[PDB]
């Protein structure tokens, strides 16, 4: 994980500054989701039938 | 009893036979009533100039070029669907591009494949910050009448009902769709909205926990923690860890 | 003031780029997210 | 990417000489891309899904029950935001009766058939980020979860 | 999530101003839909048939 | 909806009929949950 | 006044662009949303 750089002094210094600015640590994120589900149901059936 | 079973299979209501000597009179009479009332409220949170998709439903396979050597099956989505792209002006108005749909699966009665009941609105509107706008709707009314009678005997003032057959039907349908935006610019507004919805759900859960499980423990009902409190152990584990 | 950034209230920037290309002829660009 | 679920084969162009089968994922699924500002806010691109397998009742192949939210939001460092939800209510009534006999004040119940139904549904989805910048915060979170599991 | 920019001073200042103007916060929208459906139906059938 | 709620369900609770809230008022709990939260 | 924006009452701008291209020959553009 190395960079090999060849350039004159001024370009070298500028490139080293850019590398130093881009070579930094990243933070982390913990992400939590929450799913809630509720269901309710009620029914009634009533009837009378006549037959012969 | 096969023919009699087939004859009585489709009868709804009264079908009564009276014999009066080499002559049978069959009287049929029925009255039917039905009502239906449905409310639905899908919601989604987006950023300005971003697209949002919401579906609650099912994924159903359908034939697109049908044993079988090659069926060409494709899977489609049915349910409650909302696709939205908002655009806030610099102030307090939101321009919305909306595709809204309610669809379910109906069985094929004479078709090659299953059918979809479908209600869809595609449009673009402007709404204020916290106001409601009507997007569309449908009012349907229907009346049907039918009569079959013996020509001259069916008009006698009183005895004519013995020579008539009448059917009447009425149907009414009302459908309406509304939409409502709300702009969140800071953390306090988002916190308020989230707290409202969270506390509603938690209050329902606490009420359900008051009337616990019918033949099990009353503490096994899932209840959300207090707003911003994170999970805690059940009382038995809490006592066990306190003793230890 | 050789460069300006204009925030649009009601129009879409991608739409106005094509219209303004002819009038400008000068560079015109659109940022869709904002 | 996060999935807890199942991998199910489905027909994409169906004995059979060539079925054109493809394997899909069902379960609890979360795809997220975060972007922290220089301070204490996280912009999230989220695809969230809960899906299971239902048997085909009249379809050529099995069906999937599906609930999906695709969006992008901004949340604070340790606060909660509501992403979406659904409130559904439904009432159904039905009656069949003999025209004039079914309205008698007391004896009419012998000539009636009534059905009633009520259904209610509530669904809600929340999300919450938390920024870890140093080792002590990560150690605290990990210790909390580990000690919970170990206590159980 | 970084930009690396190389340019002379004037173009640099102009580009920095443009970046500062485009690098801002976006607001959010909560969108709620409301679907209402109502149906009613009523029917009556009455008849007499004679046979032998 | 209010008229339908006056003549409630035939053999169920009369308050289970869906009725829209007042214009610009948002959802509210049912009276039983309201009493439960008032007691608590 | 080298540039003008004309709001049309009854015609469609995309239709008039083709007609006016010959007469102008000068740039003509149409904004469909407005």
């Amino acid at each position: 994980n190395s960079l090999v750089l060849t350039a004159p002094q001024d370009i070298m210094n500028a490139m080293l500054e850019v590398i130093g600015q881009l070579d930094i640590r990243r933070a982390q994120v913990l992400i939590e989701a929450l799913i809630v589900e509720m269901a309710e149901g009620d029914g009634i059936n009533l009837g009378v039938q006549w037959g012969s | 009893y096969t023919k009699l079973a087939s004859a009585l299979s489709s009868i709804q209501g009264a079908a009564v036979s009276i014999a009066m000597g080499d002559w049978t009179a069959l009287i049929n009479a029925v009255s039917n009533d039905s009502s239906s009332n449905i409310l639905s409220s899908p919601s989604i949170t987006v950023m300005d100039n971003g697209e949002a998709s919401f579906i609650v439903g099912e994924e159903v396979p359908v034939i697109t070029g049908s044993d079988n050597p090659f069926q060409t099956v494709d899977r489609k989505e049915v349910g409650i669907k909302l696709k939205v792209v908002p655009q806030i002006n610099e102030g307090n108005s939101v321009q919305l591009n909306i595709e809204q749909e309610v669809s379910n699966v109906l069985g094929a009665n004479g078709a090659v494949d299953v059918r979809f009941a479908k209600r869809q609105l595609n449009t673009s509107v402007m709404v204020q910050d916290g106001q409601m706008l009507v997007l569309g709707g449908l009012i349907d009314e229907r009346a049907l009448e039918s009569e079959s009678k013996v020509p001259l005997l069916g008009d006698i003032p009183l005895l004519g009902q013995l020579f008539r057959s009448t059917s009447s039907q009425v149907e009414k349908k009302n459908l309406m769709v509304f939409i409502k935006p709300t702009i969140i610019r800071d953390g306090v507004t988002a916190d308020g909205i989230t707290q409202r919805k969270y506390n509603y759900i938690r209050a329902e859960q606490l009420f359900r926990a008051e009337k616990g499980l019918r033949l099990l423990d009353d503490a096994s009902v899932p209840v959300l923690p207090k707003f911003g409190d994170d999970r805690r152990h059940s009382p038995e584990i809490q006592a066990f860890i306190e003793q230890m | 003031g050789n460069n300006r950034v204009v925030y649009l209230k009601y129009a879409k920037a991608e739409d106005l780029v094509e219209v303004l290309k002819g009038v400008s002829e000068v560079m015109i660009a659109a940022h869709a997210d904002t």
